[PDB]
């Protein structure tokens, strides 16, 4: 929008990385000093989350790209799952291939 | 965690909220500079305090760090533009009183006015009707008394103001671990933490008058030439082995030649190169002018402008409906958004400045990848050598005649050529000692070196041996005229304009051996030569991540300033300097004076 | 091979016989403490000779290696530990005088006995009698004169042995290419051979002035305040601005106040929080100590005691049918072997001495995977700020009651804390400006910055500035009082008394910040905190293999000593003794005599 999209976050700091295909939603307060701050906002006291804002004048390596991830699996199991296979039509007194 | 995480930490968060800011302060200063309404500028005020207050919260607590334990040269150089603390380190009292003469300066500079005995309403201020009688009017006692009653205006009134600035900027970068405020401006040449390429500040003073040694047999036959076309001009009032006037310049401070060129013209029976006509006839605009820069930059190896350039800068005035600031300059809102604004017209003053304005584009695009820290050139002088070294390679003869504007059946001659470099020397090398001495001399007023009752003394007798221009009128010490320049008094650096002329010729010398050149330096065209921009480019890329002398090697190949190309560039016009001031004597006599 | 494939080699045989022989001298030296018999006596001194001798013979083979090539930092700490040649630098008359002065020194000591005017068979030695006039006699005359007549029998037969010990100690440590013997026991904190970790031996002095700073003002209210409430015990005698006499501090060399208590106790109402009684109903002993002591150090993360812990160390005096020492000691016997020798009764002060001896047993175990010229703590003071910190965790009475020697029907007020803070106060900060000014007077006597005539004028004048202690009567300078300690008689360094102070308060406090304390320091408790105990685990098991730099940062988090977790722990203290110290003037004269 043009007065900034600001509903995206990122987290930008945090403890260690994390694992595949891992979702973490922790909002604490990230102990980047000594101490852990009781938990406030402060010098070395950062929040994890960040802002993006994104804005449609801005560069194409800044423009918001909506990424899809279609992770495939197989458990030998039955395989349910399955596109489309054929349609044709019905041939009448002629041996085919059925 | 050790302090170097911790100053990691501060510097990715830091860089994620300036983006954010800058981009936003950017946008309302574009908006302002693009629409002058009362809207416009209430977005740019909030914007602009927004903007300067997150500055000095940030750096507020970015002051503890003690900088001593990180040994990453990557986080030291931005915290060291980061953890200045500026005029912020004297007390409340001085703070505002050195704010308030710096207001006060631009207020009388900009509303002087001089009232004139002629008529008691015939008053004109600088800019208009003032520059135009130093410029084309061609009495003595005309500009004569334009020139001494301007800085009697105006120096009178700015010398108690200038007298209490020095002691205040003096006091304040003392405070700050240097020695006087005029170290504070070489201290952004200054190199530490790396070996082999460190540059201290007290270097850059032997470098600039170590390289002017070799400028002055350039200027001495040119201040010769144009001392002996004058005196046609100006009888009766020039001496032929004296010095020559102030007000003869053809400007109000004598910075640029310009004006003389029609005075001091080596041969006048045939025009300059110009493609002025060439444009309207085949229906040019402002478009096709961008169009045709934008060709030459991706023939030498650089990218093309992003999609936002082409749709979001103005290029063309729509008229008396949205007033705009008619000046060119580059916007680098940030995050991939790159704008240009300016009122180009059809005109080749336009074309070549249409380059300039686009090659400090192509600049800030490269190091983009760089922080916001470090998002920025190696110097201040870096970023203006790299925008006019494109207008000198499109003002070629060869060029122009590629593109479609010179008619094939036209070939350059002798007479051409020397009118191109005697032009050029006007406003290139013919500032040179103007801007040697206006700094050699504020260097020794902020150090100490000169007393308050020898300001207006040491100024003229270093304009006499330096440059080589005798005062016409003798001034009291009340007087003030380095105040009267534009850049002194809104305390701006002006030794900026030395080192981009210098760097200037460094690099087009460093892409002429690069594209395979085989005649003279004015003649080069860095025009579809791969390997010149591929090399260029890797300078670029660096910005300010690297030190300077780093980046001037990864080009030109040296790593200490060097004055050689400058004069490999005007040596045709050496020679033909010295062939014609033979008739007189070379030189200027201090000990003469019009009075 | 190299020089560094040799020394490896060498260590390897070394701790291999080192651990051998050294269990030999540990299990000989505790048969003749856990037995006081001709027959452990024998076999203490040949197994002594034997280790002697053996430490000898093996440091002047590692006299052959330069140590300059050799690179490995965990090889040059080892070497240099071992290649230290001490006193047999100096020749062979001066290493027997240097003995013969140390031998005598500790016999007239020991075997100093005063005679009293009053009766000529009254005389009574230092630690039985003399102690417990300046402990609970109240008479002033009395005090006095004990107090001097000590001193005017032991620092007159010191003194001429004491000038000849320093011009000793100061030729040997010259020859170990050091400045003074002062600056070798300051050696023990000397980092060196690792960037970013290191501190020179000068800083150490630097580091202990600094900290001090902080001190004073927790010790000026301190001071006054004591001075306010011995007014009324002792009248006519001190001053409202004056210095406090050197016989009323309650010891004979007022190293600790603990004697005073009973006079300047805040709130006598009410008794202070004892559990002596609460262990005799429920019929504990001192194997129940143990155990429950036990239970504390497993809920922080530490593992158990060995088998042979509970089986040979002895934890009750069996009577009077075999003699022993009545002093609690921590015995490392080595390979694994690991007992405590105490006379442990049903006291809460047993209580809190068995915390404080198992507590050493935990470090002991820790670094038992380390070399055994590396089997040691971070320094001279990190050994016994451990030991210490288990004791204020478990004197709280949160963990008194959790345990069950307090009845749950008892909240805490606050008046209980102010006298816990207070008596603590007394021997915890109370000794620090003791401690630095001995150390820095001693200082500036090997170096040389004291004369020999004016030893006991700089000893008053920094005990009136820094301590605030005025001399009773006028003494020669034939006196000698630092003799009278037996520290400083016996070659023992006391700065280690100061540095464990400072460390105790700084694991303290860093150790509540993981158990997620929510209130004041002094009510903090380590129990129950897995993540406290690991991360101090980490820390205890490097022992002396690393720079007691970098072990401060695994636990504490600062790099450089901090005396501020000293400040915190008192906090509640310092606010109710500001508040109390406002009906006279604060502070102390340095002019005001009683003389
Ligand atoms: C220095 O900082 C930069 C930017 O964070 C990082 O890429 C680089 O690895 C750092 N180098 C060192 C030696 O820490
Ligand atoms: C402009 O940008 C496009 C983007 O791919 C590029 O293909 C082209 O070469 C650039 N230059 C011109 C003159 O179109
Ligand atoms: C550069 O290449 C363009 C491509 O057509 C050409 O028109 C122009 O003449 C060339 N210029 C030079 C100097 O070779
Ligand atoms: C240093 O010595 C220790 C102890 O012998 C050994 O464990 C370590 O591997 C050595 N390191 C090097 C680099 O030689
Ligand atoms: C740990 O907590 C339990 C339950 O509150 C308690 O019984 C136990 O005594 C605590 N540990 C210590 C060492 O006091
Ligand atoms: C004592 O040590 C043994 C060793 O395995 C352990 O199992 C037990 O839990 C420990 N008990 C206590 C009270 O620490
Ligand atoms: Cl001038
Ligand atoms: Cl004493
Ligand atoms: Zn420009
Ligand atoms: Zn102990």
């Amino acid at each position: 929008k043009v007065g900034g999209n600001y509903n995206y976050l990122y987290r930008l700091f945090r403890k260690s990385n994390l694992k595949p295909f891992e979702r973490d939603i922790s909002t604490e307060i990230y102990q980047a000093g000594n101490k852990p701050c009781n938990g406030v906002a402060g010098f070395n006291c950062y929040f994890p989350l960040r802002s993006y804002g994104f804005r449609p004048t801005y560069g194409v390596g800044h423009q918001p790209y909506r990424v899809v991830v279609l992770s495939f699996e197989l458990l030998h199991a039955p395989a349910t799952v399955c596109g489309p296979k054929k349609s044709t039509n019905l041939v009448k007194n002629k041996c085919v291939n059925f | 965690s050790t302090i170097e995480e911790q100053a990691k930490t501060f510097l990715d968060k830091f860089n994620h909220e300036a983006e954010d800011l800058f981009y936003q302060s950017s946008l309302a200063s574009w908006n302002y500079n693009t629409n002058i309404t009362e809207e416009n500028v209430q977005n740019m005020n909030n914007a602009g305090d927004k903007w300067s207050a997150f500055l000095k919260e940030q750096s507020t607590l970015a002051q503890m760090y003690p900088l001593q334990e990180i040994q990453n040269l990557t986080v030291k150089l931005q915290l060291q533009a980061l953890q200045q603390n500026g005029s912020s380190v004297l007390s409340e009292d001085k703070s505002k009183r050195l704010n308030t003469i710096l207001n006060t300066m631009s207020t009388i500079y900009s509303t002087g006015k001089v009232c004139n005995p002629d008529n008691p309403q015939e008053c004109l201020l600088l800019e208009p009707g003032l520059n135009e009688i130093m410029a084309n009017s061609l009495d003595y006692n005309e500009r004569l008394w334009a020139w001494e009653s301007w800085r009697s205006e105006v120096g009178k009134q700015l010398r108690p103001l200038y007298e209490e600035y020095v002691v205040l900027k003096n006091e304040m970068a003392r405070a700050n671990h240097y020695e006087d405020y005029g170290d504070y401006w070489r201290g952004d040449y200054e190199v530490n933490g790396v070996d082999g390429y460190d540059y201290s500040r007290g270097q850059l003073i032997e470098d600039v008058e170590h390289t002017f040694e070799e400028i002055k047999p350039l200027y001495e036959h040119l201040h010769a030439y144009v001392r002996a076309k004058l005196m046609n001009a100006y009888p009766s009032y020039i001496s032929p082995i004296g010095c020559l006037p102030a007000h003869l310049l053809g400007d109000m401070w004598g910075r640029f030649w310009t004006n003389l060129y029609s005075l001091t013209v080596p041969f006048g029976q045939k025009p300059n190169i110009d493609v002025t006509d060439a444009m309207v006839d085949q229906a040019w605009d402002a478009q096709r002018i961008f169009k045709e820069a934008e060709k030459f930059f991706v023939s030498v190896g650089l990218p093309n402008m992003t999609q936002g350039f082409w749709e979001n800068s103005m290029l063309t005035d729509p008229g008396n409906v949205q007033k705009a600031v008619c000046h060119p300059t580059a916007w680098d809102l940030g995050k991939g958004d790159f704008r240009i604004l300016m009122c180009t017209k059809v005109t080749m003053d336009d074309f070549l400045t249409a380059h300039h304005e686009m090659g400090h584009i192509q600049y800030d695009m490269a190091y983009a990848a760089q922080p916001f820290l470090l998002r920025n050139g190696a110097n201040e002088g870096f970023h203006e050598a790299v925008g006019e070294i494109m207008s000198l390679s499109a003002a070629t003869p060869k060029h122009l005649k590629s593109i479609g504007l010179l008619s094939p059946d036209f070939q350059e001659d002798n007479e051409t050529e020397i009118n191109f470099l005697l032009k050029q020397a006007l406003t290139i090398v013919g500032t040179l000692p103007f801007t040697y001495m206006l700094e050699k001399w504020r260097w020794m007023v902020f150090k100490g070196e000169i007393p308050k009752d020898q300001w207006m003394k040491k100024w003229w007798e270093m304009k006499r041996e330096i440059v080589g221009v005798v005062e016409p009128v003798p001034h009291d010490e009340t007087y003030c005229d380095p105040a009267s320049l534009f850049h002194v008094s809104n305390d701006y650096s002006f030794i900026r304009y030395y080192t981009r002329t210098l760097y200037q010729f460094q690099f087009q010398e460093a892409l002429c051996q690069a594209a395979k050149h085989e005649g003279p330096l004015h003649k080069c065209d860095i025009s579809n030569s791969t390997e010149a921009g591929q090399k260029l480019f890797n300078m670029l890329r660096l910005g300010k991540s690297e030190p300077w002398t780093l980046a001037l090697e990864n080009v030109v190949g040296a790593k200490n300033m060097n004055v050689r190309p400058l004069l490999n560039y005007f040596e045709p016009l050496f020679t033909w300097l010295k062939d014609q001031n033979k008739n007189s004597f070379v030189g200027w006599s201090t000990d003469w004076s019009p009075y």
